[PDB]
């Protein structure tokens, strides 16, 4: 409430709820964080990394789809393409280059 | 010597329709 | 045989089968009102999640409704036809023998409308679209807060 | 019998309290000046004891249903008797009052005090009173049992003689408050001044479990009164007739349907049910 | 199984429904997509759907706000108005004299109410007695 | 019903996505109901403990 | 079809009475409005234009319960519960005179629109007074045995339409001072009797929430009752509801106790309108005498709603 | 006006929910009646 | 501008005489001054004038009658309800937190922003098959 757009505070609260296995809580937090701060690349990176470490590849793809909706910088598209090249859907990576 | 009273005229609406 | 109609909407397209030899009056009414462009640009005025989507009012307020046979006609309740589950057409009527033009596309098995609401159709193509129609945000009157519009409704061939 | 006045009016008046100070504060009505520690340790014996057997009787409020009890009868100090505006008799188990008020017609606060005394609180249903300052003897249980069976209808009478402190759990709000305000600084067999406060909740898991169970059975009683008996039986699931009635009624044809509770157990103007 | 012979044949899977939609001529508990039996009051936000039939994550941006509040929550709100694909012809004209005057009357009424309350606050009448007490009758249907 | 299995003229199985919600849970309500595995949760938690210890 | 009339708004709410309005009448050219109310006051408005309250008439010592206009619309006619009638001048806003001779509360009165000028007052002592609007003394008065709450003058100017708590419309003749005949059939206390503009039908609403139209014509069967319209239930108060006819005699408008003014079609008995807009009972529901679709409903919300019928 | 009497005299189509006041306990709307009527019914 | 009072409290007569005082008392729950509505009774033996005791904010949030402070659905003392039906609304009860919570709730309700029988049925299911 006092510091709404602080990225450090957001990451601290997300990580404080991830260290205690509150996954649903932390995913609510990450949705609220990337809703509040759509142009902060660190929050989006943390959300895609958290979704990939939990094994939900479709979740990582939907988070990346929302981010690509927001038209991010070059590194975000590159990260999405490296994801799909890691998992082998090369036609999906071709669509991402399109 | 018709004096002007305190009346006012305001356009309004007839509100919700009533059942029969 | 079954006759197909095409409800093109904002949220997708729906292709419906209708039974001519079960309920000829209501389905023939549906052909005549669909081919004239009566449903064109109309609004799905009522959506209730886990129950129903009702629409067909040109004014989109759940008051009027016009059929080509005047204003209203009779009811046909075939004992073989029921309210088995989701994606089943019905006439949203006021009481007995009060069928007009607004229709009733259900979202769940509701086997308590039998004997009062006639059944005249079923959906072929587009059922996740019907799920999304059930998932739209509403008001306390359960009109959609967004615009669900029936742009087009044509007989397929 | 008519209600008997306990004290002649010549004894009771509106007198100034004892001069425990140098100047009388007439706004707060308290003896200011002097020490403040001496007042905190200055309890005194009561000025009379009520007995229901020889003093209760008919009054103006007895003919009036929906009245309140007389607090000054409970202390044995009401000096008029039959012409008092409030009840002069022990509450029953049917004398149920709303949570906003106690049995004496006083407003009832949202939390207790520092010393856990006074009127009570509607934030906790408390039928249990703390009775401390008991001279330690060998027959504390007998005298507590008789002197609290005098004042109503008890459910639990925990006593701890080793330091001599009692917990008395009645069955009603009205009887609990009547026993609390009736024995306030009242004498035991030994010439002592009792400390009858409200009782803090016991940490004994059993007592907590049974007070909880009382809360859910009270809620269940009100719900079963509110709901139709057909709904209660059809939901209860102990009678096989109730189970097959539930299947057949919440079938509506279409074998294997089993309609949701939000539709099957729905009360409304039109509804789809026998209703009532 | 096409029309009109599905009698006796019961669907067991949503693939048996064709593309979906329950068959009304077979009396059986049919579910064209699945079962939502009982969710134990799961306090999540209900996943609503936007205009084109997709998931809407602006329901997190609009939470705790009134429905008439303007909230920019999408990338479309960052595009210049001419370059949006919604429209190309926009009337950039001030409100007409009638509706400016209507707004003036409404705002003047509200602000005059607040002025009167503030003038009663800053200097109250010496007695706060209003002996011209008129009743107010209320029709109460419980 | 979301995936449709077809056999082409060359004679092989092709899975066609009626929706577009197979590879991504966007445009799909079932994303609200997914439970991550306990092993992956332990893996993420242990990675966080390693970063904190470092 | 948004609006087809000459008012500057499709609805106007005339307010300014500090007490309940009981009657409101139009100038016979459909141009001026007079409303009398229980705060003992007659408020005089314009109907066309910005609609200012141009006049207030004070001088009654109790509640005002009727008023009619003159032939031209220059002299007003107020009955009031101070047991009095009064004739008022609108050139100066003063009072011409008061008519005295009743002993109890006056409920009705009627001016002869054409013929010879007579004021006809029904009063709760059981009397129907016939007054000339130049002398304060009563020209005549007819004695009944029940209070009178309704009064209308015939087209021929010699028959009197009384309605009492004895549940039946009585038609008297002035010359013989005796009842000609009674159209019975109502069950409760009569409130309004208004003759049709052409002159062959009579509207009558009573406390039984039913409004009946009867015959006036000399050739008629034994039962002169044409129709019993229903659909305007009477509320909690036992007010004297005042209905009226349209100019063409086709629409019947009567107020009701739920705040709604109900219009039926007088030809067949079909509810044309059920217009809401009032909180308490609607006392006086009137049409425009010029023939415009203007309707007025004065109700004991201290208000009048001047509206359109499109 | 919302037409005359045709749309006031018709029911809304469709069945109700198998599943509007302003006060919690009920519904209350203001009204104006004569104080004498209230006094008479109260007495 | 009208109390939420059950028919148990509104005395006998359908025609009731009620007094209103702005800032007439403090709420018994949230301790904030509110409009008091006090009516008469079914007896002229003690002129107590049974009145409202909690404000409409506290009446609405805890869903109880203003005078007797018991539930509108079931008619339970409100702690019995919140402890047996469970969850719903605990509500802070401290010194400054009390008016803080009430202040924020009223501020939200004035600014527009905002299944009991289901938990009653679940309570019936926890109690019907229970054993001490
Ligand atoms: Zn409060
Ligand atoms: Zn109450």
């Amino acid at each position: 409430d006092v510091h709404p757009n602080n990225t450090q505070l957001w990451i601290r609260y997300i990580e404080a709820e991830l260290k205690n296995r509150n996954i649903n809580h932390a995913r609510n937090l990450l949705d609220r964080a990337v809703t509040r701060l759509p142009r902060v690349s660190k929050l989006w990176y943390k959300y895609v990394y958290v979704m990939e470490m939990l094994g939900d590849i479709p979740g990582t793809r939907q988070v990346f789809d929302r981010w690509m909706k927001w038209e991010p910088d070059e590194d975000a598209w590159n990260a999405y393409i490296k994801l799909e090249k890691r998992y082998g859907e090369y036609e999906r990576a071709r669509q991402i280059f399109a | 010597t018709l004096t002007a009273g305190p009346g006012v005229a305001r356009p309004a609406g007839r509100g919700a329709a009533a059942p029969i | 045989m079954a006759t197909d109609v095409a409800l093109e909407t904002t949220m997708g397209t729906i292709i419906l089968e209708l039974y001519n030899q079960h309920a000829p009056r209501t389905c023939e009414n549906f052909k005549t009102l669909a081919a004239r462009g009566y449903y064109d640009g109309t609004i799905f005025h009522r959506v209730i999640k886990d129950f129903m989507v009702q629409g067909g009012d040109p004014t989109g307020t759940g008051r009027g409704g016009r059929s080509i046979y005047g204003d209203t006609f009779e009811d046909e309740i075939h004992p073989g036809l029921r309210h088995t589950g989701a994606g089943i057409l019905s006439m949203a009527n006021a009481g007995p023998n009060t069928n007009g033009s607004q229709f009733f596309l259900t979202l769940a098995p509701t086997p308590w409308l039998d004997g009062k609401h006639t059944i005249f159709g079923r959906v072929k193509k587009g059922i996740r679209v019907l799920q999304r129609m059930g998932l739209v945000p509403t008001d306390a009157d359960d009109r959609p807060k967004t615009e669900i519009k029936i742009i087009r409704a044509y007989v397929v061939g | 019998r008519p209600a008997r006045p306990q004290i002649d009016p010549a004894l009771v008046k509106s007198e100034r309290p004892p001069q425990t100070g140098t100047v009388f504060n007439i706004w707060y009505n308290k003896w200011s000046g002097g020490d403040r520690e001496d007042k905190y340790l200055s309890q005194t014996h009561a000025k009379g004891r009520c007995n229901i057997a020889r003093d209760s009787g008919y009054t103006r409020a007895d003919s009036r249903p929906g009245s309140y009890f007389c607090l000054y009868f409970a202390r044995g100090i009401c000096p008029k008797g039959q012409d008092c505006d409030y009840l002069h008799r022990l509450p029953t188990i049917h004398d149920i009052f709303n949570p906003n008020v106690d049995c004496f017609g006083r407003d009832k606060f949202a939390d207790y005090r520092d010393d856990m005394g006074g009127v009570g609180s509607f934030n906790r249903q408390n039928r249990t009173i703390y009775v401390g300052r008991i001279h330690v003897t060998d027959d504390i249980e007998e005298i507590v049992a008789r002197h609290f069976a005098e004042w109503g209808q008890i459910e639990r009478i925990r006593v701890l003689n080793n330091r001599g402190v009692a917990f008395i759990t009645y069955t009603n709000e009205a009887n609990a408050q009547f026993a609390k305000e009736a024995m306030a600084h009242q004498s035991l067999d030994h010439n002592e001044i009792l400390n009858v406060r409200w009782a803090t909740a016991d940490p004994n898991p059993l007592a907590q479990k049974r007070e909880q169970r009382r809360i859910e059975e009270q809620a269940a009683e009100a719900i079963r009164r509110a709901l139709p008996a057909e709904f209660v039986a059809e939901i209860e699931g102990k009678d096989p007739e109730a189970r097959k009635r539930r299947k057949l009624e919440s079938s509506y044809g279409l074998e294997g349907y089993e309609a949701p509770d939000a539709v099957h157990f729905a009360r409304g103007p039109n509804a789809v049910n026998p209703r009532g | 199984p096409p029309y009109p012979n599905r009698a006796g044949w019961r669907p067991r899977a949503p693939e048996d429904f064709g593309d979906g939609g329950a068959f009304p001529e077979i009396p059986v508990a049919q579910y064209p997509w699945g079962k939502n039996d009982s969710s134990s009051k799961s306090n999540a936000l209900v996943v609503q759907v936007d205009s084109e039939g997709k998931v809407d994550y602006t329901a997190i941006a609009r939470q705790g706000h009134s429905s008439d509040r303007i909230i920019h929550a999408s990338f479309k709100d960052l595009i210049p108005l001419r370059q949006r694909a919604e429209a190309g012809q926009i009337d950039l004209s001030r409100p007409s004299k009638e509706e400016v005057e209507a707004t003036a009357e409404r705002t003047k009424n509200a602000l005059a109410a607040l002025v009167s309350g503030a003038l009663a606050a800053q200097k109250p009448k010496n007695v706060q007695v209003n002996t011209k007490r008129e009743a107010t009758f209320v029709k109460y249907t419980p | 019903g979301t995936l449709d299995i077809i056999e082409t003229e060359d004679g092989e199985m092709i899975a066609v996505d009626k929706d577009g919600t197979f590879f991504s849970t966007a445009n799909a309500t079932d994303f609200a109901q997914h439970k991550p595995d306990k092993a992956a949760v332990d893996r993420l938690v242990a990675d966080l403990r390693k970063a904190e210890e470092a | 079809t948004p609006r087809t009339s000459n008012l500057k708004a499709p609805l106007m709410e005339l307010s300014g009475h500090t007490g309940e309005i009981f009657t409101a009448k139009f100038d016979p050219t459909g141009t001026l409005i007079a409303s009398g109310s229980m705060d003992r006051t007659i408020m005089l408005w314009r109907v066309y234009g910005d609609c200012e309250n141009y006049g207030v008439l004070n001088g009654h010592k109790a509640a005002i319960l009727d008023l009619q206009w003159s032939r031209d619309g220059d002299i007003l006619f107020s009955a009031s519960a101070d047991m009095h009638l009064a004739s008022w001048d609108l050139t100066t806003g003063q009072r011409i005179r008061r008519y005295i001779g009743h002993e109890e509360i006056i409920n009705a009165m009627d001016v002869t629109q054409r013929g010879e000028e007579l004021l006809i007052s029904g009063s709760d002592d059981g009397t129907i007074g016939i007054w000339d609007p130049r002398t304060k003394n009563a020209v005549d008065y007819i004695e009944t045995d029940f209070p009178i709450t309704a009064v209308a003058v015939s087209e021929a100017g010699n028959e009197i339409y009384s309605g009492g708590i004895d549940n039946d419309i009585k038609v008297w003749d002035i010359r013989k001072k005796a009842v000609v005949h009674t159209m019975l059939g109502h069950n409760d206390t009569i409130t309004t009797l208004r003759v049709s503009p052409d002159g062959q039908q009579l509207l009558s609403y009573a406390m039984d929430s039913t409004a009946r139209t009867w015959d006036i014509r000399p050739f008629a069967p034994t039962d002169r009752h044409i129709r019993t319209f229903d659909g305007a239930p009477l509320g909690l108060e036992k007010n004297l509801i005042r209905g009226s006819w349209s100019k063409d005699g086709k629409k019947i408008a009567v107020g009701a106790g739920d705040g709604t003014v109900v219009i039926w079609g007088s030809d067949t008995g079909k509810l044309l309108y059920k217009l809401p807009g009032h909180k308490g009972t609607v006392n006086c529901a009137e049409f425009a005498p010029d023939g415009a679709p203007i309707i007025l409903s004065a109700s004991s919300d201290r208000t009048m709603l001047l509206g359109e019928l499109i | 006006v919302p037409y005359t009497g045709e749309n006031l005299a018709r029911p809304s189509y469709g069945p109700a929910n198998p599943f509007k006041n302003n006060v919690l306990t009920g519904h209350a709307e203001e009204m104006y009646i004569s104080e004498a009527t209230f006094r008479a019914k109260h007495r | 501008d009208f109390p939420s009072v059950c028919e148990n409290c509104l005395p006998e007569n359908p025609y009731v005489k009620m007094l209103k005082e702005d800032y007439g008392a403090e709420c018994k729950l949230c301790t904030r001054p509110f409009t008091v509505f006090s009516w008469a009774g079914d007896g002229r033996a003690h002129g107590r004038k049974k009145r409202t005791n909690i404000c409409l904010t506290c009446a609405r949030l805890k869903n109880a009658c203003q005078c007797c402070i018991m539930d509108l659905q079931f008619g339970l003392p409100i702690v019995i309800r919140d402890k047996a039906l469970e969850l719903i609304a605990p509500g802070p009860q401290s010194e400054i937190n009390r008016e803080y919570f009430a202040q924020n709730n009223e501020r939200a309700i004035e600014e527009g922003r905002a299944k009991t029988d289901e938990k009653a049925r679940e309570l019936l299911r926890r109690l019907a098959n229970s054993k001490p």
